[PDB]
RNA sequence: AUAUUGGCGAGAGACCGAUAGCGAACAAGUACAGUGAUGGAAAGAUGAAAAGAACUUUGAAAAGAGAGUGAAAAAGUACGUGAAAUUGUUGAAAGGGAAGGGCAUUUGAUCAGACA
RNA sequence: CGUGGAGGUCAGUGACGAAGCCUAGACCGUAAGGUCGGGUCGAACGGCCUCUAGUGCAGAUCUUGGUGGUAGUAGCAAAUAUUCAAAUGAGAACUUUGAAGACUGAAGUGGGGAAAGGUUCCACGUCAACAGCAGUUGGACGUGGGUUAGUCGAUCCUAAGAGAUGGGGAAGCUCCGUUUCAAAGGCCUGAUUUUAUGCAGGCCACCAUCGAAAGGGAAUCCGGUUAAGAUUCCGGAACCUGG
RNA sequence: AAACUUUCAACAACGGAUCUCUUGGUUCUCGCAUCGAUGAAGAACGCAGCGAAAUGCGAUACGUAAUGUGAAUUGCAGAAUUCCGUGAAUCAUCGAAUCUUUGAACGCACAUUGCGCCCCUUGGUAUUCCAGGGGGCAUGCCUGUUUGAGCGUCAUUU
């Protein structure tokens, strides 16, 4: 257990700083582990969610299907996938917001800098 | 009033600027709460005090 | 302490038809009119507030935290108890349980647990974990949260790594002979633990 | 597309003053613009752009200044340090460091020993 | 509007620290036009507003849909 | 208030004591801090005794 | 006549705002506010009214300098810029 | 070495749990009162997600009736649970200047146990 | 007996439904209370041994909130008074418009201002609340528009007053004093023709300042024009002050 | 016999208890020393494509510069060039600026957007009148500078 000074365990401080954080901070806890497959490929296990990546919903109703995060919706807490939606009585269509922690990565869209990450956690890349 | 100073010229068009309604737009913003101008004045009602 | 008491209510006098206890005053403002420092108005003081000058910690006699620690110990043995107070050891080799001081410089909590496994200790051990629930209060939300049964306590004489082995297991305390703490002996001042004890440690006793 | 920072900072110092004036009359433009039409953000992003230029047209005039001073006795209030009123007013290391003739000869003398117990 | 179809006169919100001197100026240099007069006054919200007659010359109408609006 | 066989008591709460109360509260946090700025003494002043 | 006729006459301010703390309660004749207490080189205050003082201590403000102070302090006073890094 | 109901940063509690806890969990020193010094409130909770009810029908409309959404509309921006006082309809009963109560039994309604 | 919280324990109950609420259903206790059924309900909760207290309500002209009988009751009666018809609208005693009956009776219910309000003005839209019947109307609601000056006010002047200043008191916030035991300032040009303003005369001893939208006071008028502005715009005709 | 009164029940009302929640409040404890004439605290008024407020900012106005991160922002509209990049962002950090009107508040006033003086500069045919742009002028006190006063007073003239 926390046997450090500087870290608490009090639900109270512990609720505000989730809900307050900033965007800067939302992004890195908005994170889905790779995929079983992306794993021994790149040598890893999570990532911070990004935009034009490609993930599996491997929970929730949602389960088996399949997209590209249309968009993160750091605000809302939750990620958009492009391709899982609700056709709404009135048949116009809209966004289901699904939680990174439920997805799986399938393909990472790559940057110089995504690539440094992944290098940077001890990763490797093809 | 009918030959008043800038000072109160201004302070009452600032009054007319705040007496509008909420815009039914931040309504419809994520987390909202704002239901309606809780601050609204109207002029036989309350009386601002120079 | 300030507390019911941020106002400047003076009472009404009798003869206002309203009862006398002191009042808001002012007006255009609900609050106008209302009663004051009352222990039973709304937004009263409290009656004899609690202060921090209260007696928190106790005196004990010296030679007392002594003789029920000791107390504590002799039943650590005695079957009978450590069996009445929780703790599954329907079925431990003896009474003080001994295991080897190689004990002490076990360094890895996955080893630890399979040693005391062996020693005994499993039923307890699955004793606890079994029994992990939500506080039933409201210290479920004063970080007193969860809660689950006491395990064994593993009394050692040098620690040479294993309270870092043991420490993330649940139940399972540790302690250096030299000290021997009342409140792990007899946990709710009921006797008699299960006390898994080092050889070195047994024999530092007298 | 708005401008740039560094884009600006090597623009020359009236080709800097220049984009300045066709920037105010772009926006004058807009201004015009903007109440003919049910929207017009674009707006945002040029009045964001004249604060850049100026911030610009300021940042270099200033340590021109603020170099020409560099190295003597008494510069503009606003180049001087400003830390805090007190701290702006409290003895210099030399004036604090100052010892009396008859101390350092002392401390010279007699200073503190780095003795040590044991044996 | 109608006073610039029919006053010859453009109508501008300007600044509350300029004066009849400064908005004069600053119409003539950023419009090329001459101007008569310079009536101003306050409006009930905190902007000055100009009434600002140009001279013979110029046909405000005319100028007023060659800065933009109309 | 004058009852009974007791002793006379002199307890002296007639000024407005509830004001200077000192708890010591803070005993364990002094020791600590005292150990702790001990310690950086010690490290500091080198080999020499305290 | 000392009720309702006699609040007639009420049409005529004592005190108009304050040009210090702006609170129409600077007295016309007797030209000080009766708050902040302008022009007096003092703002004021009294120990007998906290409420009062708690309705103004810094903090109620902008705090458009102190604000930053701590930070300014947190690192030393930095004069100077930011150099440059990678990523 | 001492002090510290202020200030900046932290870790806590056999503390209070929205009539409590600071006056303020909310656009609270707000709104509102006073000529002024000052006084000074109330006010948290749909659901996992608005999926916040297309469409049809009666209506001038608000709405109602259908349909629909949802695990639930016995959650419909009057929104978790929804007590009491108090109220409507429905059912049963009693009532010749109060009503309620005690012991006992008739009558009506209703119910446990128990047999094997 | 019972409640909020703590130590221990039952490896206690629970989304296959915890808590809570309803229940002239059942059972245990002399009682405080305890247990079950059923209904409602949605995330928590309990037994036993100990610990702990902001620990039990019918009252206190108790506090805050909420709610009744009174009761469809008292009442909606001052200021002479209304009526026919059309138009509009779902809707007309009450709005629009035409008619008729009257009033205020120029010491006005007329036509304007000062104080005070601050957008109430005007247009369009428009009825949930408000106007103690009503509402199609409004000083309401939503939405826009509107206040133009050398001469009209402020501004300048001084009044009773107010109040800095050299000072004098006062522990001190601060009190006294107003020309006051004060070294209290600026004007005309000349001297310049290095040159911009040093000095060459003489005066001048007045020693703040604030304090009047009714006192004092430089100067404007007529016609036209707007949904709403005018001695302020348009048009023609002047007048003053400075250079 | 109704109605009406009253009692129990179901359902529906009124009300908002109770149960469960808690980005809050309270109390303890540890660490640390930083407001302001280099204009503080506080005030007023303004600033967004669509805002009244709370928050933030200051006519460079929910922000500019810088640095870190490495792609959002999100109620709608939007740029789109901003995605292997000096680079998305109501992000973090912050060392650079801008910072109206004021406030101890400082040319004088102030129930006035009131009224002067000085320097530089620009236009009007202008050392002097008017206008625009910049930079200035409070008080007490210390060190020094310069210019002066008093038969307070020393010497020196011929
Ligand atoms: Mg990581
Ligand atoms: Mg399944
Ligand atoms: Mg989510
Ligand atoms: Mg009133
Ligand atoms: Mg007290
Ligand atoms: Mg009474
Ligand atoms: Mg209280
Ligand atoms: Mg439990
Ligand atoms: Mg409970
Ligand atoms: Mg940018
Ligand atoms: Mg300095
Ligand atoms: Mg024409
Ligand atoms: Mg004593
Ligand atoms: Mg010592
Ligand atoms: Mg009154
Ligand atoms: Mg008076
Ligand atoms: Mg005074
Ligand atoms: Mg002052
Ligand atoms: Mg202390
Ligand atoms: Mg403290
Ligand atoms: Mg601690
Ligand atoms: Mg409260
Ligand atoms: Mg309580
Ligand atoms: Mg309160
Ligand atoms: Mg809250
Ligand atoms: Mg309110
Ligand atoms: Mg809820
Ligand atoms: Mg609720
Ligand atoms: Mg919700
Ligand atoms: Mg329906
Ligand atoms: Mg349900
Ligand atoms: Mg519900
Ligand atoms: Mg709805
Ligand atoms: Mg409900
Ligand atoms: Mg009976
Ligand atoms: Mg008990
Ligand atoms: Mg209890
Ligand atoms: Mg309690
Ligand atoms: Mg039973
Ligand atoms: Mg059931
Ligand atoms: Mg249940
Ligand atoms: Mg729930
Ligand atoms: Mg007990
Ligand atoms: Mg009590
Ligand atoms: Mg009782
Ligand atoms: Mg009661
Ligand atoms: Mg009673
Ligand atoms: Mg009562
Ligand atoms: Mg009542
Ligand atoms: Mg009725
Ligand atoms: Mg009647
Ligand atoms: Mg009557
Ligand atoms: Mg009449
Ligand atoms: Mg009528
Ligand atoms: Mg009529
Ligand atoms: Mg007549
Ligand atoms: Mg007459
Ligand atoms: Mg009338
Ligand atoms: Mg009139
Ligand atoms: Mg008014
Ligand atoms: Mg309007
Ligand atoms: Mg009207
Ligand atoms: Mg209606
Ligand atoms: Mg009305
Ligand atoms: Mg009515
Ligand atoms: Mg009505
Ligand atoms: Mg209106
Ligand atoms: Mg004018
Ligand atoms: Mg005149
Ligand atoms: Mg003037
Ligand atoms: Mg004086
Ligand atoms: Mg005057
Ligand atoms: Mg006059
Ligand atoms: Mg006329
Ligand atoms: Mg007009
Ligand atoms: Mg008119
Ligand atoms: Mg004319
Ligand atoms: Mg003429
Ligand atoms: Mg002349
Ligand atoms: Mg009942
Ligand atoms: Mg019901
Ligand atoms: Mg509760
Ligand atoms: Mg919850
Ligand atoms: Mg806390
Ligand atoms: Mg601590
Ligand atoms: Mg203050
Ligand atoms: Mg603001
Ligand atoms: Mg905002
Ligand atoms: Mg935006
Ligand atoms: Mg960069
Ligand atoms: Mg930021
Ligand atoms: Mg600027
Ligand atoms: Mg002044
Ligand atoms: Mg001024
Ligand atoms: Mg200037
Ligand atoms: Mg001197
Ligand atoms: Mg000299
Ligand atoms: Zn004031």
């Amino acid at each position: 257990a926390k046997q450090s000074l500087d870290v608490s365990s009090d639900r109270r401080k512990a609720r505000k700083a989730y809900f307050t954080a900033p965007s800067s901070q939302r992004r890195v806890l908005l994170s889905a582990p790779l995929s079983k497959e992306l794993r021994a490929q790149y040598g890893i296990k999570a990532l911070p969610i990004r935009r034009d990546d490609e993930v599996l919903v491997v929970r929730g109703s949602k389960k088996g299907q399949e997209g590209k995060i249309s968009s993160v919706y750091r605000l809302k807490f939750a990620v958009q996938v492009d391709k899982v939606t609700k056709e709404k009585v009135n048949g116009a269509s809209v966004p289901i917001n699904l939680h990174p922690s439920k997805l799986v990565i399938t393909k990472l869209h790559l940057d110089k800098d995504r690539k440094a990450l992944i290098q940077r956690k001890g990763g490797k890349l093809e | 009033a009918a030959q008043k100073s800038f000072r109160i010229k201004q302070k009452m068009a600032k009054a007319k600027k705040q007496n509008r309604p909420l815009p039914q737009w931040i309504r419809l913003r994520t987390n909202n709460t704002i239901r309606y101008n809780a601050k609204r004045r109207n002029w036989r009602r309350t009386k601002m005090n120079i | 302490e300030k507390a019911g008491h941020q106002t400047s209510a003076e009472s009404w006098g009798t003869g206002r038809a309203v009862a006398r206890i002191p009042r808001v005053g002012g007006g255009g403002t609900g609050r106008s009119g209302q009663g004051a420092f009352g222990n039973m108005c709304r937004g009263g003081r409290m009656f004899a507030p609690t202060k921090t000058w209260r007696k928190w910690n106790v005196k004990v006699n010296h030679n007392e935290k002594r003789y029920a620690t000791a107390s504590a110990i002799a039943a650590t043995a005695v079957a009978s108890l450590v069996l009445a107070r929780g703790h599954r050891v329907e079925k431990i080799p003896e009474i003080p349980l001994v295991v080897s001081t190689d004990l002490e410089s076990i360094q890895k909590t996955k080893e630890a647990v399979a040693a005391l496994k062996a020693v005994g200790a499993h039923s307890d051990l699955l004793k606890v974990l079994k029994s992990k629930k939500l506080r039933a209060g409201k210290g479920k939300y004063r970080n007193r949260r969860w809660t689950q049964r006491r395990g064994p306590l593993v009394v050692y004489a040098e620690d040479n790594g294993i309270v870092k082995a043991l420490r993330n297991v649940p139940g399972v305390e540790t302690a250096n002979v030299a000290s021997l703490n009342l409140l792990q002996l007899a946990p709710g001042a009921h006797l008699g633990r299960f006390v898994i004890w080092t050889e070195a440690a047994f024999t530092k006793l007298d | 597309a708005g401008v740039k920072a560094y884009e600006l900072r090597t623009k020359s110092k009236e080709q800097l003053a220049s984009q300045l004036v066709d920037l105010k009359k772009e926006l004058a433009e807009l201004k015009v613009q903007k109440l003919s039409r049910p929207s017009l953000p674009k707006i945002k992003t040029v009045r964001k752009s004249i604060a850049c230029v100026l911030t610009v047209i300021n940042e270099q005039q200033r340590e021109a200044v603020r170099q020409l001073y560099k190295g003597k006795k008494y510069q503009p209030k606003d180049l001087r340090a400003k830390k805090t009123r007190a701290l702006r007013r409290a003895l210099t290391k030399f004036e604090a460091s100052q010892v009396t003739e008859k101390q350092r000869k002392k401390q010279i003398a007699f200073p503190q020993r780095k003795y040590a117990i044991k044996a | 509007m109608k006073k610039v179809e029919d006053g010859n006169i453009l109508v501008f919100q300007v600044s509350m620290k300029a004066n009849k001197y400064q908005i004069k100026k600053a119409v003539k240099e950023l419009y090329e036009v001459d101007v008569l007069k310079v009536n101003t006054l306050v409006r009930p919200n905190g902007t000055k507003k100009a009434y600002v007659r140009l001279t013979a010359d110029y046909d405000a109408l005319d100028i007023a849909n060659r800065i933009g609006y109309i | 208030a004058i009852s009974k066989n007791l002793p006379i008591l002199k307890n002296h709460f007639r000024k407005h004591w509830q004001e200077r109360v000192k708890v010591h509260f803070d005993q364990a946090g002094k020791k600590v801090s005292r150990r702790n700025a001990r310690a950086t003494r010690a490290a500091k002043i080198a080999p020499r005794p305290l | 006549g000392k009720g309702t006729p006699s609040f007639g006459k009420r049409h005529n301010k004592s005190h108009t705002l304050c040009n210090r703390c702006g609170r129409r309660s600077f007295h016309v004749q007797k030209k000080t506010c009766s708050s902040c207490g302008y022009p007096a080189a003092k703002t004021r205050s009294y120990n007998w009214g906290a409420k009062a003082k708690r309705r103004h201590t810094t903090g109620t403000g902008r705090m458009r300098y102190l604000k930053h102070v701590s930070r300014r302090f947190k690192n030393g006073f930095q004069t100077g810029s930011a150099s440059k890094a990678s990523a």
